């Protein structure tokens, strides 16, 4: 048993990606739903209100979705849980890299270093990157030859919840990147 | 293992209570991923962004797509449905992650005793804490629920009165939650006095 | 363990039935999460809140978009929809979940003889309850329901008939439900039987 | 565990059928939740409430929503779909319950329960003493094994005189194999006799022209061949079932299982002095040999009181 | 169990393909369940019972609602769409769960299976009785080892004794093969004479002339393809089984099972008396060669009564 | 088993791409059975199978059923769309299978040094031809699918505008998959390199 020589900080990131894991899998059953977006076009042709006419059938409906999907909305936004999934791989994968391998304090600070910089460029990308979930999408495909309409509005419909695991996500991902840093700290403060 | 006799029964019972919390929680996660949703028709007689409420009947004509009928439940769901009636799965599954994190900390972590004393302190503040933001937002939850998202540009109207299915359901998993949580935070409360006489 | 020499025939078949019973329990509650809705259909022909019921035959234009009969059926299935009918599968599953935390509580916790004999009366009392609760309420699960829910204003019609499709076959678990706790109760009997003989 | 012993071949293939049984239960059971449904169409002509069965053809138009076609579905889905097609597998997962829960009835009943557990352990841990080689082999006996043996010996005799007052193991035994066989008898009669009443095609009347227009309709039941075909082949599995049930309710009907006779075993070994054991002894004995012959014939020296002395004499010798 | 030692390269083989089958009959059973549609669309211009197939170009209106064409698709689903198409993913659970009990039988069978667990118990004791290695090397032996050696003495003995007699595993192992060799047979010609009935397109005649006013209809079956592909790839594992099985049966007729033949053992050791032994003896030790001919040469010394004098001016 | 502290550590490397590249065909499979279609718009003008493309704006009546959408889709899923974007999962799901046994296939049978050449050489020459195979082909898993099948005596026209939707996605995951076997053939060319020392 290795536990002796698992302080806290290890078993703390140990769950800390299984919980990562179990974020992922929640993610990818989200992105396994069919209905994903929903577009309708723009400028469409007591006072009483009358419902707008768009003169379009069921797959013309389902060919703009797919198109304003593809065109539209932010990669990062169709694949957020799928990154997540392959860096919580990763992070599983070089979490035990130190346990799995002066070269003993060398392989072990290298360990440590690597989980940092995966971390800092995970807040790095993620903080740049979290804005672009957005519900209200605007969609400018050339589809006008087929529906006949060339400006579309489309809301995404799971956004939020992708904006709220993103926010878990980064919360995960900061405690982890804390406890690790106290472990460089603990690990370069003395010989 | 062996640890039942380092596991007293006011351990035992909250880890039930936190099993019980947890399914729970996966029970409202499933029903929000599958089955949940809005159904909203606009209102055909508005007063002031107020719905009116007024030989045969014949069914009234919105004139509006399965589509637009699609884009107008999406818009009204998020804009003016409460976030607790939303986000109440994911806030319990939270806690009791969280609880379960916290009552097996010293499994895996006199410093044990005041590890535990330290353990408790945590715990039933956070139970105060949970007690009081549940308690305050369950009746923030309701099944009728008007919507004002203002999408005249694309549907025609201004005005909603959805219906959200299985937001009494919330309701109800919430009000058997209060329970638990309330259990919970009696049994670790009674602990705290216990290692305080 | 070696704790079956503690558990007689009657605590063998009662665990089983008790096995049984879930199996029962998690077969509603994946029915009702999945498979449970209703059709309802607008009556053309009304008398104060009633429906009125009254050369080749052509369908019945109701005039009515998808979307406003799903709204129909989502306010029919709140209010006009009786509330044992939807959450039979539930308390089914708190009466089992119950119920195995009053079977095994004394091999989780002459005290031992006390535990014994509470959970006898308190299992007795309990098969009672349940199945008087549930012989009174067996009725309300009806394949067709008459709703009536004012919502002419968005929908254009005041009374529909809904069908409730899993609703008979609910009733094929329910008192196969009810049998299976009136086997309990006859178990519970003989051990009555046994405690006076 | 080690009960496999008590289960001759009859009682293996009842098992295996009767997983497979549930496993067809199972997929019925999914199959009627999830993908079971009516495609019920209005006959336009219709004659005294009978669908008459009446330039490029062109189609006919009945003017239903949507939601009035589920409707006719769902009416004439409970009201005029047979209710075999309908509750199939879930009589089917009932009838391999009660199967299952017969075939480990003994097994559970305490009364037996103690019984068998005891025949079975006494019976494996006589197998496993060194006094049966060294017997049959006809001193070569150590203090130790002498004396586990001679702790066999009294136990062996205690449990004989225990379990040959009661024969419930037997009135068990054949009380689960008769309701085993009626019970085939019965699931074969109303199997065959329904089975026919399983149809693609059905014409529902259901009277809900003030809803929709039509008063009948003509249905189409997608999953009826299919729930045909594994009716049929669930009907095949309760044969074979009955078959082997028939044969053992036979086996336990040619010669009283409760008188068994060592005489072949006795004649061929030296031991003459071997007695014929009656009641549950002799039954489990039979279900044992069912197995095979050398458990009985490596118990038998244990069973013996000649055997008892000449071990008694051995272990005189060794502390003496 | 400790079974894996009797079961032979050609036993393992099968037993993985019936996995692999297993798998097919799944997949293409949970797809039949669930996505296993047809798409009906009928023909306006009849010619005979037949489709005559004949600026800007507008959609063909045939008056159709979404149930009347659900309605065709189950009627020309059923009656017209071929019964094999349907339902070849039931025929491959049915005939891969007979292979598997055919495989198994004399596993689960206790009459067989008895003996078989009393033969691997004692080779397994030979396997690590040290008078077998002393014997094949050829002395120093403890009481109790002594004790052992010379009680599995008695026991290969009286079990020899007990398994020579008869033929049932060898009899029951001979109509398992045959069986599973006739079956494969069977397979092979009705599958291969019934799979080219899965076709994409077509053509049914149903006459629901009364309830849509179209006598024939075209459908497009879009599982067809990959139930092709899967009957294709389905045959192709038969294939393998049934050349597998072909070998155990050519292996079951290369010699005479019941009768087994020491000469190269104890030719090769010192112990020149070592009996030719027969039947189900002989038969399980030729699946022991099978597998591993060392556990053969580790017991052959064992049934030599040169052996026994040996091992008894040793213990003397 | 015994096995364990004879692999070295590019065999626990291959091991774990193995897995996941084997749950990438899992995933593939699953999406390939749920979500699998493609969606077909008839083109208005059709110039001997040539779409043209020559106030407020208004959609285009294709005057097409729901059904003979569905037609069009699966006669241009199943006649227009290549093999490889149809059938990407069986065959990656194939490809596991068989790395697997090869992998593992010495355990099930210097003749075992032979067989662990046999299989090191079958390892590394199918990494080869899957990479040849998968860059050769990967091209054709894109949305855009212009289908002209010519059934226009059931549609009424010839030419339909397609977009396959789980494309991109399947070709970044093919994308992923390729860069695995890439480390995976690079540490396999390191075991051909130890087993040619
Ligand atoms: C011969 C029998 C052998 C065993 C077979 C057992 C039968 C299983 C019975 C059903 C299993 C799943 C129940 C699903 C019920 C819900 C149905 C539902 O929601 O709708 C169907 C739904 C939508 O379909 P359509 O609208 O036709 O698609 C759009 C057309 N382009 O269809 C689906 O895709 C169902 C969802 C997919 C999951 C179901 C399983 C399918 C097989 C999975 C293949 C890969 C699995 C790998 C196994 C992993 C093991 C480690
Ligand atoms: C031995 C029995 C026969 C062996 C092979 C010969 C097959 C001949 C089949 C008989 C035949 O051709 O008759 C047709 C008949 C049906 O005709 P259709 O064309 O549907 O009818 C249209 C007219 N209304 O075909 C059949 O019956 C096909 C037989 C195949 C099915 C056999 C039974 C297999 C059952 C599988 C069990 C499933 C278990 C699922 C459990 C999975 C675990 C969850």
């Amino acid at each position: 048993a290795f536990r002796v020589l698992k302080p806290w900080w290890d078993v703390f990131t140990d769950y800390l990606s299984v919980a990562m894991l179990m974020i992922g899998v929640f993610g990818c059953t989200l992105q396994v739903m069919q209905d994903k977006i929903i577009c309708l076009p723009k400028r469409v042709q007591t006072v009483e209100m009358k419902g707008l006419k768009t003169d379009l059938d069921l797959q013309q409906y389902s060919f703009i979705n797919q198109m304003c999907y593809e065109r539209a909305l932010h990669w990062y936004a169709k694949y957020f849980p799928y990154l997540v999934l392959i860096h919580t791989l990763v992070f599983m994968l070089c979490s035990n890299f130190w346990f799995k391998f002066d070269i003993l304090y060398a392989m072990y600070v290298r360990q440590t270093v690597l989980k940092v910089i995966k971390f800092l460029i995970i807040i790095a990308y993620n903080s740049a990157l979290v804005s672009k979930v957005q519900f209200t999408v605007d969609c400018n495909v050339d589809i006008q030859d087929m529906t006949g309409y060339k400006n579309f509005s489309c809301n995404h419909t799971m956004a939020h919840l992708f904006s709220k695991l993103s926010f878990c996500y980064l919360c995960f991902v900061s405690i982890y990147g804390l406890t690790c840093l106290y472990t460089l700290y603990w690990l370069f403060y003395r010989s | 293992p062996a640890y039942r006799i380092l596991k007293p029964w006011w351990d035992v019972f909250t880890d039930y209570i936190s099993i019980v919390m947890l399914m729970i929680a996966v029970f409202g996660g499933t029903l929000q991923v599958t089955q949940d949703k809005m159904i909203c028709l606009p209102c055909k007689w508005v007063t002031k962004d107020s719905c009116n409420d007024s030989t045969g009947p014949t069914g009234i004509k919105y004139d509006l797509d399965r589509h637009q009928y699609n884009y107008v439940d999406a818009v009204c769901y998020e804009n003016r449905l409460h976030w607790f009636a939303k986000y109440f799965p994911y806030l319990v599954l939270l806690h009791t992650l969280i609880f379960l994190a916290c009552s097996n900390f010293w499994f895996k972590f006199d410093i044990v005793y005041r590890l535990y004393m330290r353990q408790t302190i945590i715990k039933v503040i956070k139970f105060a804490l949970i007690i009081c933001y549940t308690v305050y937002y369950v009746h923030n939850i309701k099944f009728d629920v008007d919507c004002t998202v203002d999408i005249e540009s694309l549907t025609g109207y201004r005005t909603y009165r959805c219906a959200h299915p299985l937001a009494t359901l919330f309701k109800i998993l919430a009000s058997f939650y209060i329970s638990l949580v309330i259990f919970y935070g009696l049994i670790c409360m009674y602990t705290l006095w216990w290692m305080l006489r």
